[PDB]
This record gives C-alpha cells, structure tokens and sequence, in this order.
C-alpha cells in the first residue's frame, strides 16, 4: 500500500468566493463573508469544494449516463477516484484533497502594500420588472492570493495508477479553464494550478514520471 | 453612557428616540432627515467598525481612534450642511457618545456604539 | 484491616449489567474480585490468597461532600421519595436506620447525589464493509463523573492481602474496569487509605445487619439466615472473559445473589462460588459477605 | 385509556404501541401525533372534569430510526413535562416545553395560522424568508430584534402581521412560541 | 506482564469530525463529553482507524493486527493490546481558545448538487477547530516480550499512515487531517524498558 | 464536453466609471470612485457588468414576455447562455464572463505620456426650483485604455453552438452599440471589442468557424 502527495499552489486569477456560514450580519456589512480559518482568520479553499468541483468537471468531460439520478452512476474510472457509495459496491476514494490554505508567501506579499487579504465586492441586481438596483456585498479572496493545497492518492491498483493520474491532469486542465467558488459564471473563482511536487510518502512507489 | 434627564442609552432608547421624533404629516424623522443622510452616517461607521472588526485586540488602536475623532468632524460637518441631520445628531447623541467611546477606548465599547447606530438605522427604517 | 478505596474515571465507563446499551453508574463486588482475578492471572500472581483472604464491598458513589451508602432494605411506617432515594450519605443513613429520615429530607438526600452522567456512544462496525457488505452500528452505555466524584469500595483483608490488592488496584488503574475497555472506556484512577469514618461505621451494634456486597449464603447458612430478612435477590450471569477457558467464549452459570444493601437478622458467612460448565479452568464469582451492624 | 382512546385517534396515521394502564405509548406521523396528543388533552379534561392532567413528551424522528431508541429518547421527553407542576407537554427538542393550552393556542392558532396564510397570500415571501426570520430569533442579542424589524420593514409583509411579528419577538416567552411556530410551519412545508 | 503508557497529544490540521434535530441548526454534531461539553476523539476511532490502515498496509486474518487489537475467532481468542483512551480536549488548546474568544467547534455549511436536477441541498457540519489539540493516552499491553518490537513498529507504521490519512468523518473531502506529537513512552506497570521504543 | 477559450481586448471609447463603494475621502474631494484590483490599484472591469449588460441587451433584443419580474424567465437562449436557476429548470451557464483587467500595454502606453489611468470628471446638478449648483467630482477610467478580457464557452450540445456564438455575437455589437458601467446615458463608459483569438482549450471540437 502507498500514498501519493501532491503538494502546491492555487493562484486566485479572479477574486474567489467560497460561501461562510453561522455569523449574522450587521446593516451595511458584508451580505457574503467567505469561509475562514476560524484560528487564523483567513480564507480557505475547502478540500470538500475543490473534491466536488473537480469531480463534476471530469464526469462531465467523461460523460454522464442518461438522466444520472446520483454521484454513484458516474463513470467506473470517477468512482475508482473520487470513491462510491453504491450499496454492496463500495469503492475507497483514492483522492483526498484537503484545505487549501492562505499561504504565508501571500500573507507576506499582502502585509507588504498593507492590502486586505479579502476585498468587498459591491454589486447590484437590476430587475426586469421595475429596473431597481438591489444592492449587495460579496467578500472575495484578492486576486493576489495563493492558497498551498494538498492532495493523497492511495495506490489501491498499480495497473491503474497511470490512467487515474492522466484523469486527474485532465480534470484539473478542466479546473483552470473553469472555475472554483461560487458566481464563477460571473467572473469569479478562477484559478491557476501550480503543482510543487507529487511525492511518495507512504510505500516504495515510484511516482516521477507523474 | 446615559443622556440628559438621566435616560439611559441602549437599543431600547434607540426604538424610544426614533419614535418620539417620529413625526405623521408621510413619515418625517427628526425633521426631515432622509434614509439617505441615515445611510451616509451608516457608511462612515461601516468603516470604522470594519476597521475595528478585522483587528482583535480589545483596546482601540490609535488608527481607529483618530477615525473616531475623523467622524466626530463629519458629524459637525453633516449637520452644518444639513438641519435634520444635526437635529438627528442632537437627539441621538452620536457624537457625545463618540465621545464616550474614545474615553472608554476599549473594542466592547465602540461595538455597542456600532449596534446603537444600526439599530438607529433599523427603527428608522420600520417607523417609515 | 478495613481500607478504603477511591477511583476518579478519566474517561467515561460501560460498567454494563444486561446489554450493552444500557450502562450502570457502579459495579458489584463480583465484578471488581473477576477483574482483580483477571489482573493477578496477567500478573503471574497466585490466585489462592486473594480468593480466601479477601473480602471487598461493592462500588458506590461519593462526592467531594458526602460517601454514599446503600439504601437498606428495612420497614417504612412519600414511598416514591424512598424508592428514589437509593444512596444515603453515611452521617444520614445512621439516621435513616434510627428512622428520623422523613420523605421530603429522603428526596432531598436523592437529589444530593452528584455521581455523574450517564450517556449512550453510537458507534459502529466497518468489516463488512471491505468484505463487500454495509456497516453496522450499535450503542455503548457510558458514565462519566463529576470531577469531584467517583466510585470507592472497602476492603478488608490481612497485611499482605492488603499490599497485593495494592498491587493489582495499581495495575487495575491501566487495565481499566467495566465494559468495552480497551476500546476507549473504563480508565480510572485509584487511591487506597485508611478511613477513620468507615471504621466507625463498622464497628457497631445493632439488631439488625446490612450487606455491604453483593453475596448469597450456603444451604446450611442459608436455613438460618433467610428467615426475618428482607433483600433484593439479583441474578448474575455473564459470559466468560478468558482465552483458556474454551476455544469460543461460554455463558457463565446463572448465579443468583442478595443485592447489596439488604438487611438480615441473623448474619451469614460468605463463599466464593464456581460458576463454570465444563471449562478447561473454573470461573470464580465472589459472593462473601461485607457486614454493617445497625439499629432501628 | 383503551376503549376511549381509539375513538379519539380515529382518522389520524397512528399506531398505539400500548396504551397498559396510565402511561401510553404511541407512533405515528409527526403531525397527527402533535394534533391527537391536544385532542387526547381536551377529551381528557371533559372526562375527568379537569381533577385529572397528564403530562407527556413529543418526539420526532425518522422512519429509519430504530424504535427503542424512540422509546428512550422520548420518555425523557415526558420526564422533563412531568418534572414541571402539573400539566406540561415536552414538544420535540427539551428546549420547547409548553403548557397543553399554550401549545394548542398560543403556537398553533395565535401565531403558525397567520404564518401559514402569510407565505401562500404573498409571492414575494418565500421558505427562505422564514430561514432568515428564524436566524434573527434564537439570537439572545438585542440588536438582531432591530434588524428583525429591518427585515420585516423590507419584507413588505402585511401591516397587522408585521406589527404581530415583532412584538412577539420583544417578548422573551413569545419568542420561544414564534420560533416553534415557525418551525411547525417549515416541517408542514416541506417537499 | 508489562503495560507501556504512550503519552501524547493529536493536533488538528483540518476540521476534524468524529459525528456522534431541529431544523435550520448543525444536524451533524460531534462527540462532546457529556459533562463538560468538551469535543473528544473516541477511543474506539483511533483503534479502529489504525486497525483498518494496519490491514491496508499488510494486506482482519493478519495476526499481527489481530493480537495488536483483540481477537474473538473461535480457538483464536486474543486480548486486545493496545488500549486506546478517548482523546480529551487540552487544557493548554483550551486556554489558547479562551483568549480570543473563539468556540471550540466550528461549524461547516456543505452543498451537494444533484446530477440530475443541478439543485443544491444545504448540510451544515460541526468539525473541531483547526488549532486544536486533545490529549491522547494508549496502554500497549506486552503480552509477550518478544512481539514487542515488531507490535511497534506497526504502531508506527499506523501512526505514520494516520498522519497522511484523516480521522473520521469524511477526510476524502479535507476533514480529519491529524498530527500526533507524543509527550513521553514509559513503562507504568512492570520491569519493561521502553526509552528506545519511539511511536513515532 | 469541450470549453472554447475568447480572449480579445476592451477598449475605451469614452470614460469608464464603474461603481465601487467602501471609500471615505476628504471633504470637497473625490465622492465616487471606480471599481479596483486591489493588489495591483489599477481601474477593472468586472465580469459581473460585462456579463449583466450583455444579458440584459441580449434579453431586451430577443424580447421581455409581458410582465417579467425575473431573469429566470428570459428567453431559453438566454437562459442557455447565461444560465438559469429556475425551479425544476436549472440551466447550467455555457458563457463564463471573467473580470476585464487592465492591460499591460496600455498601462505603457500610459506611462510613456506621464498620464493617469483614472481622471476626476467635475460635475454638477442645477435645481429646478432654486438653480443653485451642488458639485460632484466622479473618478472615470481614462479614453484609450484597453482592458483584456477572458470569456470560456462550454460546448454541452454540439448542435446549438453556431447559434450561441451568433448570439454571443449579436450581444457584443449591442454592447458595443451601448454603454458599459455607469452614467453612460451622459456620455460614459462607451467601448469596443477587439477579439484575439476564438480556440478550443478542451476538448476536440472545432472552433476555426467560429
């Protein structure tokens, strides 16, 4: 048995927004806080929102099955990855992918210029019936922002390791062109992958050509 | 802190002061003031309290203190401009109560500052 | 030698009696001699000395305020109040015997009692679910104490008894006691002194006297002592807890025994009782006697 | 309790484990329990003249669930109604223990009623209205009663209703009754 | 018949959420202590976790992983011997969260989008902060003295696995990342010499 | 599933302001100031108002059904475009409008003539009644600056895309015909399209039509 890390960088290409729960709003503040490291204060990319994501994009670009009532349908080389829960057929997820945590290279970066780590996107909604603006506040993760992000592969089948990689190349190739967070059809979320490394940790297997 | 003839001021005053000022004619607060004016107060103290917010220290920075005294001069500034607003000033003791904050220089204190505010702008937003 | 035992649990206990999902806040004697048979049979200690020189007292509670005693079982000339009044402090429950103790002061010592918590775990089992099955769950009883409380238990027994139930409590305190230990519960802490308290209310006199531990007497002690008695009779069962006893885990015997607490006018003798069916080693049950002499 | 009983529930989706002698028992949907057990109450008084209360404890929970752990659970539901003097109903969480009258009354017919003809008479009102009302409440906070009356200032609810909401929500005790009514009306809505 | 008491406290790298209602609030609590409300780390997860990796890296039948967590197969009657305590929130992480004001649970808003629909259903979890730390206490039973070294090296290789795998919850998606630091390795009960013997 | 990667540039006819809130400034100084990226302080133009306006002048050509009170009842090429939240008719968004950034060659071009990307427009309202000026002062992005924008298309039916692209298409000349952010009734925010480069990043589909 053995693991596989990737370690690496998310670079924010537009102001990302990933949804916060449980804090009240005051009149005026901010209508969507982004989800924080309660500790520290500073936005994270959920490892469950990059997982999800990435997910979706390579079911997609593999194809759905017709009218595809749940995530256990998708295609045998996504539930090899991602992992099943299909009663009496059961699949371990291969892919744990963690939170991606602001870096300390970006914290510095913004401590320097003394900028915000999160910017207040003001916005409206113009309506179709009577042309008011409703105005609202997105809080965004600045476009500055890397966030390291750490994902383990468990080499279950070696014979599939390969094709289990290649998938996940062209589902993070579908990441970068698509984008992470919430209103990304609206130009926010996008992102730049920028893998560090792929090392082993766990067992004797030999990951470089990955 | 508390106002003249010993009230006390909270959240309760705040409904108390919004109504006894509430004058029927439409909806007029404090001798015309609009929801405008209530909402560029609001901006002002919206920055402060993001200022403040961020940080976590209890004790107001020195920063935040001279927003303080930066929003004590829009406040003259306000209701030179405009009667309503510094009748509005006046009754509410927003800018005693800046005072007040600056005196107590603690984050407690000026977050309570900041709810009285909001809870200004909420009433006045119901009596209308 | 009487000495008095005291146990803070770190983390909560099973201390089951029928099921696993039900938990009880004490253990009987029974229970407390199997464990410390268990730990001198891991501590290559012989087992002879402690089965005949050994007499111990079932686990009850205690607060930082007050040791709590069994309710005895005695005559009451309001009944709710008794019925939930099942630990007396031992300053009251001398009182209780001389039957001051009125029903509202009953509720009140009831409601005194600050053992603890008892709670229910849910957990579950995943093996089958490698196996190409579902996982299945289940509950485990728990009891946790207040930090000041916890469980104690008197023993009486010689000089050497007394430093070997030293030894095996002090190996006790990481075995653990009760249920599903060695899985998560029954860790505690012990502490063993002399109590001038318990010695006085040992050596007493009275008409009447009061089981301290669970115990049941022989047929010939029995013809004299179940006559004018009143007490619980609780059924022991259980299955063995060994590896040499057989190649699959066996029930034990039912054993059936006089509740601690339960008051006899004429004393009885304990013995220690075997309750094994064709095992390759015999499974002891501790039923000695732990005597209170009262008055009512 | 056995010959009574079965004329009081007939029509409603319930099954009575047992009924033995004081103490019942009984399984059924989540909202015909609710409304039998205020039926069970008022036939109760009439039968006994009002010389007699029961006490009881309401739980909810899934199909799924098992059935002991719906006995246990729920019965320390009763022990918290019947820990109170006399007549109290322990309705879903522990929190929510409410007088017989004040459950049928005050939570059901003073405050869900209005609710209920609120969200269907305005289309602009909407499950996630009630969610951000529902947030505001269950805030010890004072300042979320002010921005409650800048929600429903906004909300262009109906004068009497909006003017009802908020002094219900000053109230410490009425708060708790507009929350479960709420509540009563989210789990109603459902699906 | 030794006892060796492990010593240690389990850090938590990402929200860890071990589960364990109204509507609108967390129906995803996670083990609390009963009494003092504090989130603990049951000592049946840890085991139980260890157990499956320790089955993952050998392969359950393997008597090495048998003996080392209890045996109850017929004529394979073995006592378990690591007995694992419920992790305990720190004293040390408690005042840390104390100054600061900040809960020791935090609470997690997830959507799931439906493949079909493309409609998103809202499930609000409860996950130990990040920060956190809870002690942890193992007893390793030294049923034999010869096993021993070969019993820890298989705790090591659980631990170091552990550390690149969650504890509970669902870790496939960011939650459980754990660290261990072990205070101290000592022999409590019996003559045994555990000052080489490292967990980690 | 193919994504077709638009990138071209927006050039600035007539001064661009775009509202962005949450600046306080000095009395009788700057009272409403542009939209920023705040790590780099240059002038942005959100993909929120690209993707708006395009949808809103899409949606007003294709027409408004009588008494439309939500964007969910656009026209279904619309919504096919722009996406869709409709119960029971959740439509997935195919255009994915990015924030414009500034682009390094105009701020050069900028540097090399020593001028500000951003100018302080001097305004002022005359009252009916009294004929009495009240002065504003509104931060504009200065003419000819070129923000450089990233649109993404997701090619979910094979079929529709010709007739997406003409209605993307068909949307940028009225964009180009109108205004983009705010006061462009009063001569603000007029620009121009100049499209780069029309590719397929994913996929095998063929974008040289197109």
């Amino acid at each position: 048995y053995s693991k596989i890390r990737i370690v690496g960088k998310i670079d924010v290409l537009t102001g990302l927004h990933i949804g916060g729960g449980g804090e009240t709003s005051m009149i005026g503040a901010i209508a969507s806080p982004v989800v924080r490291d309660p500790y520290s204060r500073l936005p994270i990319i959920p490892g469950s929102s990059i997982k999800g994501k990435m997910r979706s994009l390579l079911a997609k670009h593999i194809g759905l099955i017709p009218g595809q009532k749940m995530h256990n349908q998708d295609a045998p080389e996504i539930l090899r990855l991602f992992g099943s829960s299909q009663k009496g057929a059961i699949q371990s997820s291969r892919l744990q992918i963690s939170d991606a945590f602001f870096s300390k290279a970006s914290q510095e970066e913004f401590d320097k210029k003394d900028l915000a780590y999160t910017e207040t996107k003001f916005e409206n909604t113009i309506s179709r019936l009577t042309a008011v603006a409703n105005p609202r506040q997105i809080e965004r993760v600045t476009r500055g922002a890397s966030f390291d992000f750490h994902i383990i592969y468990n080499v279950e089948n070696i014979n599939e390791v390969m094709a289990d990689f290649e998938n996940i190349k062209t589902a993070i190739h579908l990441l970068e062109n698509d984008y992470l967070g919430g209103g990304g059809t609206r130009g926010n979320g996008r992102i730049r992958f920028v893998i560090d490394s792929i090392d082993t940790v766990v067992g004797d297997f030999d990951s470089s050509n990955l | 802190a508390k106002t003249k003839t010993g009230e006390m001021i909270d959240l309760n005053f705040a409904r108390k002061v919004v109504e006894e000022n509430k004058r029927v004619k439409e909806i007029v607060l404090f001798n015309g003031l609009t929801t405008s004016k209530l909402r560029n107060l609001l901006e002002l103290i919206n920055h402060v309290y993001t200022k403040v917010y961020n940080s976590d220290d209890t004790t107001l920075s020195e920063d935040v203190r001279d927003e303080l005294e930066y929003l004590k001069v829009k406040f003259a500034y306000e209701s030179g401009r405009e009667p309503a607003v510094r009748t509005f000033i006046e009754k509410t003791y927003v800018d005693k109560l800046v005072d007040v904050v600056l005196k107590k220089n603690t984050k407690k204190i000026f977050l309570d500052y900041c709810k009285y505010f909001e809870a200004l702008v909420a009433y006045a937003k119901f009596y209308r | 030698v009487v000495k008095l035992v005291k146990l803070t649990f770190k983390s909560p206990v099973h201390f089951g009696m029928k099921r696993l999902s039900d938990s009880n806040h004490t253990i009987a004697a029974d229970t407390l001699f199997s464990a410390l048979i268990i730990e001198a049979l891991q501590q290559q200690l012989e087992l002879s000395h402690l089965l005949n020189n050994l007499v111990i007292t079932d686990l009850f509670p205690y607060n930082k305020t007050s040791y709590f005693l069994p309710k005895p079982l005695i005559r009451i000339e309001g009944y709710k109040a008794f019925k939930k009044l099942t630990y007396i402090p031992v300053e009251n429950y001398s009182e209780y015997l001389r039957g001051e103790i009125d029903s509202l002061e009953a509720s009140k010592i009831a409601e005194s009692l600050n053992l603890g918590k008892a709670s229910l775990s849910t957990k579950v089992s995943l093996q089958a679910v490698d196996h190409n099955g579902e996982s299945e769950p289940y509950s485990v009883g728990n009891f946790t104490f207040y930090p000041e409380s916890g469980l104690y238990f008197l023993a009486k027994g010689n000089a050497d008894t007394i430093g070997q139930l030293e030894i095996l409590m002090h190996a006790l305190q990481y075995s653990g006691i009760g249920g599903k230990r060695s899985a998560g519960y029954g860790q505690f802490r012990c502490t063993i002194e002399d109590s001038g308290k318990f010695d006085s209310l040992l050596s007493q006199t009275g008409n009447i006297a009061i089981l301290l531990s669970s115990a049941m007497a022989s047929d010939e002690e029995l013809v004299d002592c179940l006559e004018d008695a009143r007490y619980l009779l609780k059924k022991r069962t259980g299955f063995v807890q060994s590896k040499t006893y057989a190649d699959q885990l066996v029930k034990k015997k039912d054993f059936y025994a006089f509740s601690a607490g339960s008051t006899f006018y004429q004393k009885f003798n304990g013995k220690i009782f075997d309750v094994s069916d064709n095992g390759r080693h015999s499974v002891y049950r501790y039923a000695k006697a732990f005597w209170l002499e009262g008055k009512i | 309790f056995k010959f009574e009983l079965s004329n009081i529930l007939k029509g409603a989706r319930i099954s009575v484990i047992y009924s033995g002698g004081d103490d019942l028992f009984l399984i059924g949907a989540w909202d015909d329990v609710i409304s039998k057990a205020l039926v069970l109450r008022k036939a109760f008084t009439r039968f006994s003249a009002g010389k007699l209360t029961f006490s009881a404890g309401i739980g909810m929970y899934p199909v799924k669930y098992p059935i002991s752990k719906m006995a246990s659970e729920t019965g320390v539901l009763e022990d918290l109604a019947k820990r109170g003097e006399k007549n109290q109903v322990a309705l879903w969480n522990d929190s929510k223990v409410f007088g017989w009258s004040q459950l049928e009354e005050q939570i059901l017919k003073e405050k869900m009623i209005p609710l209920q003809e609120a969200l269907t008479n305005s289309q602009e009102h909407g499950k996630s209205f009630l969610y951000k009302m529902l947030e505001l409440l269950r805030n010890e906070d004072q300042i979320n009663i002010a921005r409650l009356a800048y929600l429903l200032a906004r909300s262009s609810l109906s004068e009497e209703l909006t003017q009802s909401i908020f002094a219900w929500s000053q109230n410490k005790q009425q708060k708790v009754e507009l929350i479960t009514a709420i509540e009563y009306l989210v789990y109603q809505i459902r699906e």
